[PDB]
RNA sequence: ACCAAGCGUCUCUGGGUCAGCCCAGGGCUGGCCACCGAGCCCCUGUCUCCGGACAGGGAUGACUAUCGUGGCAGCCCCUGGUGGCAGCUCCGCCUGCCAGGACCUGGAGU
RNA sequence: UUGAACAAUGGAUCCUACGUGGACCAUGACUGGUAAGCAGUGCUGGUGAUGCGGGGUGCUCCGAGAGCAGACUUACAGAUCCCGAGUGCUGGCUCAUACUCAGAUCCCACAAAGGAUGUUGCUUACUAGUGCGCAGCUCCGAAAAUGGAUGGUGCCCAAGUCAGUGUGUCUCCCUUACAGUCUGCCAUCGAUGU
RNA sequence: AGCAUCGAGGCAGAGCAGUACCCUUCGGGUCUGCGCCAACACCAACUGGAUCUGAACUGGC
RNA sequence: CGGAGUGAUUGCCGGCACCGGAUGUGGUGUGCAGGCCUGCGAGAUGGCAUUGAGUGGGCAGGCUGCAAGCCUCCUGCCGGUCGGACAAACAG
């Protein structure tokens, strides 16, 4: 079966505006401007409005996965558009049962280290991408966490697993030795 | 709208037909007259084309859709004695084994072919020789210079009134027939219409 | 100089008639240029066709030219189609050589019935 | 250019977009009927599958190896244009003077060189890979499977190739330019002599 | 659809008058074959297996091939089939939009080897209905039951025939053109 | 898509190309399913007899009627009369191709010959004037986007010259200039010269905008 | 005498055009009589610029006038040959000097 | 109605010289055996004794049977190229990350139980959703030793697979066997007139 | 065969023009217009099924 | 031969200037003007457009370099072939 037609539509806010040619789609707003080539498929992706404007992306005889996959690309823009109005802010905490975890942001934004991890004299060095910056909360606020933010989901939360998956546990049972840098929320920056 | 039935594309007299081979390929020329089955007598002007007054087999011309309106010109030739035989002796290799068909279909063919002339001394074609390489080369010059002149006349009694009627019927045509017809790269002959 | 006139078709000698593992030398196929269906054959059923190949000594030319050269000459005739992608069977005399495959051959619109 | 390809004439092939055996078959067969071919660009020929199932398949075949002494066994070619002569030669019947003749009729290049880049490129609409594969299906690189096995020449062809199209541009312009001038021209002279078109029944004899 | 290799017959028998029966009951079947020949032919694989009557003692009163009444206008025809597979005998219930039964008859097997690979020996049509197109379950079908199904051709390859298939096409392709030539 | 496409939709004007009624137009009064519709063309010159087609098949002209499914003959022609369909598609790109196509087709022998001599008669202007245009426009990208010489003129040494032959006519040419007709043309194709004179080797011209056409189909 | 081109006879053979018989398909009189209500159609408003959405209502959706179904008419067509919507079965018939017409175009032997 | 059909250059009566008397292959017709390219049988046909076209290759499969040539046509089976014949036409289905590349005409060159929320269809119970199921393809199950084999290449809206279609009609349904038809010649066995 | 034809990318895309703009990373997107069948006269046409072109006749006057 | 149209093309004498490394854009390269750009535009042909003489301004320049004459049209004279002549390889 194909379905004649189909259509996903991702309502645009105001001053937001959703460029898309070629299926290169860019999103300028006040946060900034983000940019996505979605041309590994061959659907429409349009933005059909005048006074309210919606990101459209339909398929002429598709199949369910072009059904599905309608919706993920319209999910991505949506996305984009919450990382250039609202900003994405992922929240690690640290937990460890013995030895302190010392993470350090180096010389320039990028290159989170993590020193002492579970007494290992390893360090983890994570050179975060150009896009998300990574910021070591006070521990006033709330001690042993730091904080992505950026435009880019797929940004922000690729640096959190890199973090993530620099702390991991080997040799040992991780029902117990708990430890390692977990996204304990995942915020928008407003 | 109608698709008819077939015909068989023949050359008619004032039809211009493009010649497919010999001294003056893709030549278009005019056919006059048919002399025996399938061979014409045409001329594209020894003015306008350069083509003499020649025969042409329905075989080796293209016969186009161009028809000149060639009503009212004097178009009597002596074609025996313009074109001779070639073969002397006209057939006598072996003694005639009899023609013993009797009354038809033999004696209609050899009545009808005894009927004929001969191209005598002067209009008939000289067979090759030697005589020191030269008392034969000069004669034979001589001999060809009167016969071409003997069909000169005829050529021009022809080709006077032929080329004033072209002109008379629209001036273009002798330059299409001066124009000599070639395939390019993008003509398909199995598509072309003539 | 005079005007050099075309009056021909361009074909390829594509091998010989053949089945999968034997041939007959005596039919050879052609391809002609342009020509993509087996509609488009029958102008050239009949037609007589030349196979122009180069020597090393010098053979008599056209009959009556009475100057010899280099090239020489295989005549043949279109006999009929072979499949239905323009291709027709040709028989020459004698017999096309076999370094004539992959060749040019002209192909002359005479016999001429239009 | 040198002497040997200065004097080259045929056909040049763009095998960018190309699906590979389906450009080695057209390719085969009309080199078999006596045509020269030159496949330009082979790094940019396509292959009908995933990147990782072509890589593997490269692999396999790599495995292949005589085993007395390799560098008599299989040849297997680091270059996109080598392994794309050796399927070509894979189609033809190598094996044979007129197969060898088809072979060596065979021009591949890689990039777009001097020769080629002279003259007007087509594609062939069948092995094509716009044109063939459908749109829901996969397809790799040869050039990405000849840097994966090896190849370090890509990126030098890259280069080049942005170098050609930077002149390729300038050319354009220029020509863009000279057919609007040329079109002046053609207008000009309609003004003399009107253009008589096919489409006309003024032509006839009582005409003309 | 166009060239539906199948015929209609409605084919009407009996078996020939013995001196016990000698007014036989009259059956009529309603055939989609290939021509006459099969046509009979199923009618006596039915006659035999459902009546014990043989195509040697029966006799064949009418055959009357059926034409379409008015192949202008589409029509909705729901097949029940049943088809034999590796495994037993399955019902189907398939349906076709098309101008004629026959065509309808066809698209259906053609469906039928494709999504099942299905033989026409191995498939026994029941019953054939017409619908009106408040009547069709099924969503390849309701999908064009609209009056104004609209769409455009958009990866389009421009079939084009053998006579002008250009095998170097010195332009530029472009599968979204309209595609006269 | 920016673009704007053409429908498959009850009311399209299609082009049907291939059958027996092949190269003719038609009215899609129905669409079977995605692969076949239902097209009636007999409101057309030798056009198709109401049949089913196949997208494969036909192509879509630019143009649409408004109509309900399967419009009778009594209707659509009377649509096809008042929208004037066959006249808004003879003034097509599409439609002038295909009539050069197949006049070229039917053209007799005559008629090849006019169209070769009058294209020999244009070409001996043709090919003169696009040369006087590119050698002016040239020597305009020359004077603009060049190197003059840091030496003034009247104060370089002027080169040697011949003499002419001491017994010939003088014969001044007044082909030497633009014509105004031709300046206009030029002034209205605007060169850029930039393009003229960023290219050193000589280029040929390519194809020109309807090369292919024949007006007034 | 030989080689080649052409035109014919006869015996076969391959590929075609128009025909003829019998039917079919349509068109026009928006033919006439009776049914159909939807795959809908039309008029509003609002949201909108969406190759539109929805809520209303309307069979004056009348007078010719969207589409289909059952039957009954006259007149016109090249528009076709069961790849069709079919005659007194099935099957269109006829295969082309021996169920009968006019031709076209190759090939083999003679 | 000379009393069933069809066929039939045939029936009767003899004499006589040899070779053979290892067989083998194929099929629910089977028997012994776990089985075997095992052993032993039955009917028929083949191989032996037999070439030719196809199955890449193969004494046995499929077609067909063989004097020397010419023309036409086909069988089995084929058409991405190798390789003659359509990168035919018309609807589907399938995408397979391996070292068995998904798959790819009989024999034959393997695959099973079991499993999958991959996907396409259909039946069916429940009031669009949720259950059972059933078929098509796909995936796992799926391990051997020189490097290697749908025959190679490769193929992916296929050049895989399932159907339909090519009609004295077809835009492209064509190819060709030593087979069928016609012709010439050679030889044989005859008939007729001599 | 006339040994005539050299943009790049794309293919679910307006084309073209602009001494306009952003980097969204230097080829992508935005913006402004419809003159570019250069008067009018088309489709937002465009798959080379195209374009261009006649190898042109014997010497001298 | 000659006449018109067109001033384009080729070759050469100078000098000037400019390029080209994927297999120089080199097939041992390219261009070179009594001019060009922008305004006015006498007149003449069509109902304002076309064509078009000069002229203002600006920018350049072999301050007309030489030889030939290709091409389209018009028109010939003498002499020669016209014996490959009904096809025999594009008449070579």
């Amino acid at each position: 079966m194909r379905a004649i037609y189909a259509v996903h539509k991702t309502p645009i806010p105001e001053g937001v505006k959703v460029f898309v040619r070629n299926r290169r789609i860019v999103v300028r707003g006040p946060r900034g401007t983000l940019k996505r080539e979605m041309r590994h498929v061959k659907y429409d992706m349009s933005v059909k409005g005048k006074k309210n404007k919606e990101f459209r992306c339909e398929v002429w005889f598709g199949k369910n996965q072009d059904e599905a996959c309608i919706k993920t690309i319209c999910s991505h823009v949506a996305n984009m558009i919450t990382g250039v109005t609202k900003g994405f802010r992922y929240k690690m905490r640290f937990a460890y049962a013995h030895f302190p975890i010392n993470v350090s942001i180096s010389d320039d934004g990028k290159a989170v280290e993590i020193r002492n991890f579970l007494g290992e004299k390893l360090i983890r060095k994570v050179e975060v991408r150009e896009g998300v910056s990574a910021s070591r909360t006070d521990p006033a606020k709330q001690k042993d966490e730091l904080v992505l933010e950026g435009n880019d989901i797929e940004k922000v939360a690729q640096c959190a697993a890199d973090i993530h998956q620099s702390c991991l546990v080997k040799n040992k049972d991780i029902r117990k030795f708990l430890d390692g840098i977990y996204v304990s929320s995942k915020e928008t920056v407003v | 709208v109608r698709k008819g039935p077939s015909k068989k594309v023949t050359p008619t007299p004032g039809q211009v037909l493009i010649l497919l081979s010999g001294r003056f390929r893709g030549r278009r020329v005019i056919c006059l007259k048919e002399l025996e089955h399938g061979i014409f007598l045409v001329t594209g002007p020894y003015k306008v084309n350069g083509v003499p007054l020649r025969r042409v087999n329905r075989r080796y011309c293209i016969c186009t859709s161009t028809h000149i309106d060639i009503s009212g010109l004097d178009l009597n030739i002596p074609e025996a004695q313009i074109f001779a035989r070639r073969k002397a002796l006209k057939k006598v290799k072996k003694a005639l084994k009899g023609k013993r068909a009797r009354a038809i279909q033999e004696k209609k063919d050899q009545a009808e072919v005894a009927r004929p002339e001969n191209s005598f001394l002067k209009r008939g074609k000289k067979t090759k020789e030697s005589k020191s390489e030269e008392a034969f080369f000069e004669e034979l010059k001589e001999h060809k210079k009167k016969k071409a002149g003997f069909k000169q006349q005829y050529q021009k009694q022809i080709d006077e009134p032929l080329i004033k009627r072209l002109k008379e019927l629209d001036p273009l045509l002798t330059k299409y027939l001066s124009s000599i017809f070639t395939l390019q790269v993008n003509d398909k002959p199995h598509l072309m219409r003539f | 100089p005079k005007p050099i006139v075309r009056l021909f078709q361009p074909a390829v000698m594509t091998g010989f008639k053949r089945s999968k593992r034997k041939q007959d030398p005596h039919v050879a196929i052609l391809a002609i240029k342009n020509v993509a269906t087996r509609k488009h054959t029958d102008f050239y059923l009949g037609k007589r066709c030349v196979y122009l190949y180069r020597g090393k000594k010098k053979v008599a030319g056209r009959k009556g030219s009475k100057v010899k050269t280099n090239m020489r000459r295989i005549w043949g005739r279109i006999t009929r189609s072979h499949g239905k992608a323009g291709c027709v069977k040709a028989v020459f005399k004698p017999n096309l050589p076999g370094e004539s495959i992959g060749r040019k051959v002209r192909i002359y619109l005479f016999p001429s019935s239009i | 250019v040198k002497p040997k390809d200065r004097k080259w004439r045929g056909i040049v092939v763009d095998g960018k977009n190309h699906l590979m055996g389906r450009l080695a078959a057209v390719v085969a067969k009309q080199l078999l009927r006596g045509e020269s071919i030159c496949v330009v660009r082979c790094e940019d020929i396509n292959i009908s599958q995933s990147f990782m199932r072509n890589k593997f398949r490269l692999k396999n075949i790599m495995r292949k190896r005589h085993l007395t002494q390799p560098k008599r066994g299989p040849f297997h070619y680091r270059s996109p244009r080598k392994m794309f002569e050796k399927v070509v030669r894979s189609m033809l019947p190598y094996r044979t003077a007129h197969g060898t003749a088809a072979f060596e009729r065979l021009r591949v290049a890689e990039g777009i060189p001097q020769p080629f880049a002279k003259k007007k490129r087509c594609i062939c609409p069948a092995a094509h890979r716009i044109l063939r594969l459908a749109p829901n299906r996969k397809f790799c690189r040869l050039g990405d499977l000849c840097t994966d096995i090896g190849w370090r020449h890509d990126k030098t062809i890259k280069d080049l190739e942005g170098k050609r199209k930077k002149l390729a541009e300038l050319r354009w312009k220029k020509k863009k330019e000279l057919t609007k001038l040329r079109r002046a021209a053609e207008r000009l002279v309609d003004r003399i002599i009107p253009r008589i078109e096919y489409g006309d029944p003024k032509i006839k004899i009582g005409s003309l | 659809p166009g060239f539906s290799g199948i015929r209609h017959y409605e084919i009407v028998g009996r078996a020939y008058p013995t001196e016990k029966e000698p007014s036989p009951k009259v059956y009529k079947m309603t055939v989609f074959a290939k021509n006459s020949v099969v046509g009979k032919a199923r009618f006596w694989k039915l006659m035999r297996k459902q009546n014990k009557v043989k195509k040697t003692h029966g006799q064949v009163l009418q055959i009357r091939r059926i034409f379409e009444k008015n192949p202008n206008t589409i029509k909705n025809y729901s097949i029940l089939l049943r088809y034999q597979s590796k495994t037993g005998v399955m019902n189907v219930s398939k349906e076709y939009r098309d101008t004629t039964l026959c065509g309808a008859v066809h698209q259906m097997y053609m469906d039928m080897a494709g999504r099942h690979h299905a033989r026409y020996l191995d498939i026994d049509i029941i019953g054939t209905t017409v619908l009106k197109p408040s009547q069709c379950l099924r969503p390849h079908i309701r999908q064009f039951l609209q009056h104004k199904v609209k769409f455009p051709l958009l990866h389009r390859i421009t079939k084009k025939l053998p006579q002008h298939k250009a095998t170097f096409l010195y332009s530029k392709p472009s599968t979204y053109r309209s595609g006269f030539m | 898509v920016k673009a704007k496409r053409n429908f498959v939709e009850i009311g399209r004007v299609i082009y049907v190309r291939f059958g027996k009624n092949r190269d003719t137009l038609a009215v899609i009064t129905d669409i079977i399913d995605h692969n076949w519709i239902f097209a009636d063309g007999r409101a057309f010159p030798n056009g198709m007899k109401r049949g089913a087609v196949n997208i494969k098949d036909i192509a879509l002209t630019h143009m649409k009627l408004k109509m309900g499914h399967g419009l009778r003959h009594r209707h659509l022609k009377e649509l096809v009369a008042k929208e004037d369909v066959l006249n808004k598609w003879k003034k097509t790109t599409v439609a002038r191709r295909l009539e050069k196509q197949k006049n070229k087709l039917n053209s007799t022998d005559l008629e090849r010959w006019r169209i070769q001599y009058n294209r020999r008669q244009r070409s001996s202007l043709i090919k003169v004037k696009f040369n006087k245009l590119k050698k002016k426009a040239l020597q305009t990208a020359r004077r603009l986007h060049g190197k003059k010489n840091p030496i003034p003129f009247a104060d370089r040494k002027k080169p040697q010259k011949q003499a002419p032959k001491e017994g010939k006519v003088k014969k001044d040419d007044k082909g030497r200039k633009l014509k105004d007709s031709e300046r206009r043309k030029i002034k209205k194709c605007r060169i850029n010269y930039k393009s003229l004179a960023g290219w050193q080797l000589d280029v040929n011209p390519g194809p020109i905008a309807g090369s292919s056409l024949v007006s007034k189909v």
